[PDB]
């Protein structure tokens, strides 16, 4: 039941410094992983066809 | 004259941290012993 | 006992979702809670609010899944408040309806 | 097995309503079971059907979150309350406001009508209720003494007339008359958010995420603890029968058995198609004037209707 | 009047301005950075500084479904980018040099067609792309002035408010030290004059 | 011969740490079988009393009583004010704070944060690549 801490990307209401890696520390946008479907394939080559 | 030559040192982010921990811009002086 | 007329709706919103927030975090926290930590999630929730806002995906990677779910909740509710209000005052200043200006800057940058 | 309980029938959903755009904050039945108020937080109060399911009017007006609402028996009266700190009094041989209850300090979480001397009561925020007379608007008594908000009141005809459950854990039991707490029970651990009274037993039971309690009402007297539904339960409700209904946040609602407290059925329900799993959780339940009906206003914007199953033992313990 | 190349000092003020603001205030880092605005800010991050940026060498693989991606959408690096993880300039640029190895190879052997199509007298369209000049050994008035003014910003948090109640508290502990003075004068030598 | 092991595991309560600390402090006392059986011979039939007996307003403690108590209070105080031992600070690590808090508040976040965002600072470490 241990709460970390809130890094915002917008208010740093202290004024404080904060290392990159906490600072960038958004899991989500890094997990959203951009994932391609195979249907580009048959579209590009019959094109070239 | 001034001359323009690749340096040694290479100034990072670091430094400027730590040589802007010590400006001391909001440390308040104690009270005198009254 | 100042009424909330039109100039203090958004702050009186904020002002009770925050203190619902605050009752649903006492009822949570199990019997042995050092009662201190209410600040934090407070700050979680509106950097939750604030990433769906921006369409940043909000995920924390330590945080108990009750607090998360709780967030969550509560993020959804003030997204269906700030979506219905920028309904109601697209229709509004689609009409003719009187509207202040203020509204006006406030709708085209919700839309 | 000190006690032998009381079979009941298990409860089924039949009908799902829809048609809010915010959480379902409260509901309330009509003394004549013609139809039935809900309060939503997208600001109106919407009277349905009770029959058909269908939406019969749809109410503006509130500022903020609908909190209360109830319909008069004595007179044909609405009186809602909500966020926006106002009490209101709808006519409906006018379907308008008439009348608005005013000095609350902050948001208003639930109100009730005395049965018998057109006097209505409010729960606040700002850690206190009042006493309102229907007919001159204006504040009887401020009942001050707990410290944090409060979250739930009920009235009687009968002896202490105004019971309240708070968020300080406490509940206090007061005279009406003179306006000072006279009974004020601790034994909880969290946050009281429902009170609820038995119609013929002269018991009331109150509910808060520890465990559930009854209790005589002279000057509450302990009698039992009925336990194993442990989430935030919101809301609390007795049917003549003895069936009693708790509803929590998370939205799992479990039956019990008035007089020996064993619970004889638990419902999970499950959420409206767009809703999310987060988003399961009641906050009021009310039966009808039938008491064969369970109305559930819930946390994905719906309303839920149950009924009684018509089959036969297949229960018992 | 504003960008150019991108040299050591301003990048690791700029670092140094994330580790401050954050990645969502880019006027208030480029106020701190004199001829860079907040774009040019912004984009020399995305660029050349982001920590996911993968600078090293490319694989096998990961040229391998470069070209996949290149063949399969045409001119989409904005596109491709996310996909194979690298900036989208570096995926270009890589991609050029994979097809220069493949027409050199080809049809030519060194030259002979056409030798020079590069870029002159010109400002560089997208210099965030590129490396940085280190820094020269005489740092003119810009670059000290620079740095003096990233220290004593990176120093601060206290607005209006705060700083002159700081100074009303100094200057209540003086007066309060000037009348103990003077109190204590007319008490040591013994005049008793009342105060309201 | 003798040996006893007690170290202490996670916080969790603020009455176990009690209960640890009462321990300490009632095998530490000694108590004077002089004193107990001159009180005992002096009060007699009531020195096993109930709860409702009948002293409770009697009792006068004498000043060795009430030095002892002072004095074990005393020690007790300076034992919970040595709870938050202070960790040496040195100044080699690239520090990353301007102010006396933004240290504090880097190192909870070093706390909680930190065996999540432990690939990243390797990043930055070997030059914003990877
Ligand atoms: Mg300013």
């Amino acid at each position: 039941w241990k709460i970390p801490p809130c890094i915002s990307n917008w208010k740093n209401a202290k004024g404080y410094t904060i290392p990159l890696d906490k600072r960038l520390a958004a899991d989500g946008r890094g997990l959203q992983t951009v994932h391609i479907n195979e249907n580009f394939a048959k579209l590009a080559e019959a094109l070239y066809i | 004259v001034k001359n323009k030559a690749p340096a040694e040192v290479q100034i990072t982010a670091e430094q400027l941290l730590r040589e802007a921990k010590e400006r001391e811009l909001e440390l308040l002086p104690p009270p005198p012993q009254q | 006992a100042k009424t909330v007329t039109k100039q203090r709706v958004e702050s009186h919103f904020d002002l009770e979702l925050r203190a619902a927030v605050m009752h649903d975090i006492l009822d949570m926290m199990p019997e042995g809670i050092k009662q201190n930590k209410a600040r934090t999630i407070l700050q979680h929730l509106s950097e939750a609010w604030r990433c769906w806002k921006a369409n940043i995906p909000w995920k924390v990677p330590g945080l108990p899944t009750p607090i998360e779910n709780m967030i969550l909740r509560y993020v959804k509710a003030k997204a269906d408040w700030w979506t219905n209000t920028a309904h109601y005052n697209r229709e509004r200043i689609r009409r003719g309806a009187t509207v202040d200006k203020t509204v006006c800057k406030k709708n085209l940058g919700r839309l | 097995t000190m006690p032998k309980p009381q079979w009941h029938p298990p409860w089924k959903l039949y009908r799902v309503i829809s048609g809010h755009l915010g959480w379902v904050r409260c509901i309330a039945v009509e003394p004549g079971n013609q139809w039935f108020v809900t309060g939503s937080a997208d600001r109106t109060i919407k009277i349905w059907d009770l029959a058909s399911g269908k939406l019969k009017l749809s109410l503006t007006g509130h500022i903020s979150t609908v909190r209360g609402v109830i319909v008069s028996t004595r007179s044909p009266y609405l009186f809602s309350c909500g966020e926006d700190k106002q009490v209101k009094c709808w006519d409906l041989e006018y379907n308008k406001v008439i009348r608005h209850y005013h000095g609350h300090l902050s948001a208003v979480y639930g109100l009730d009508l005395h049965p018998t001397i057109d006097v209505l009561v409010t729960c606040s925020r700002d850690s206190t209720a009042r006493i309102w007379d229907v007919r001159t608007k204006a504040s009887v008594h401020t009942l001050s003494g707990h410290t944090n908000a409060v979250a739930t009141v009920r009235c009687q005809a009968a002896e202490p007339q105004i019971i309240t459950g708070s968020h300080d854990t406490t509940i206090r039991l007061w005279d009406l008359v003179a306006g000072k707490t006279r009974v004020t029970l601790t034994n909880h651990k969290k946050s009281v958010r429902a009170v609820v009274l038995h119609p013929r037993h002269y018991t009331f039971a109150s509910g808060s995420p520890d465990n559930i309690k009854q209790w005589k009402f002279p000057d509450g007297s302990f009698i039992q603890n009925l336990s194993g539904h442990n989430a935030i339960i919101n809301t609390l409700t007795v049917n003549s029968d003895g069936v009693l209904v708790s509803g929590a946040d998370n939205g799992t609602m479990h039956l019990w058995d008035w007089r020996t407290g064993y619970n004889f059925q638990r419902v999970h329900a499950a959420v409206q198609p767009g809703s999310l799993d987060s988003e399961s959780g009641i906050f009021a339940c009310a039966f009808d004037q039938s008491e064969s009906r369970l109305l559930t206003a819930e946390a994905d914007k719906t309303i839920k209707v149950y009924r009684e199953d018509d089959t036969a033992t297949e229960e018992t313990h | 009047i504003k960008g150019g190349v991108w040299r050591n000092t301003e990048d690791e003020i700029l670092k140094a301005a994330v580790m401050k603001y954050g990645k969502n205030q880019w006027s208030r880092i480029a106020s701190l950075l004199h001829r860079k605005s907040a774009k040019q800010c912004k984009a020399r991050w995305y660029e050349w500084l982001d920590p996911s940026i993968k600078k090293t060498e490319w694989s096998r693989e990961e040229e391998e479904k470069l070209l996949h991606l290149a063949k399969l959408m045409p001119t989409q690096w904005r596109t491709i980018a996310p996909i194979i993880g690298r900036t989208a300039a570096q995926c270009l640029e890589h991609y050029e040099f994979l097809l220069d190895k493949a027409a050199q190879r080809d049809n030519e052997e060194e030259t002979t067609d056409d030798p020079r199509k590069l870029k002159p007298g010109e400002i560089d369209p997208n210099p965030e792309t590129k490396p940085a000049r280190p820094d020269p050994i005489d740092m003119d008035e810009d670059e000290l002035e620079m740095l003096s003014e990233a220290r004593a910003r990176l120093a601060n948090t206290q607005g209006k408010k705060a700083k002159r109640k700081a100074r009303e508290k100094q200057l209540e502990e003086a007066r309060r030290l000037a009348a103990l003075q003077k109190r204590r004068e007319l008490r040591a030598a013994g005049i008793e004059i009342q105060k309201k | 011969k003798k040996k006893r092991k007690n170290p202490d595991l996670g916080f969790s309560d603020y009455a176990a740490a009690q209960l640890r600390q009462y321990h300490r402090l009632t095998k530490q006392i000694k108590p004077d079988m002089e004193t107990y059986e001159r009180l005992r011979e002096k009060h007699g039939e009531e020195f096993f009393p109930t709860s409702n007996s009948l002293l409770h307003g009697t009792h006068v403690p004498s000043t060795e009583e009430i030095d002892r108590m002072v004095i074990d209070l005393e020690k007790q105080i300076e034992k919970r004010d040595k709870y938050s031992r202070r960790r040496p600070y040195n100044d080699d690590a690239d520090i990353d704070y301007i102010n006396e808090r933004n240290a504090k508040f880097n190192k909870k976040a070093e706390r909680f944060y930190g065996k999540y965002t432990a690939e990243i600072k390797q990043n930055l470490e070997r030059g914003t690549a990877v």
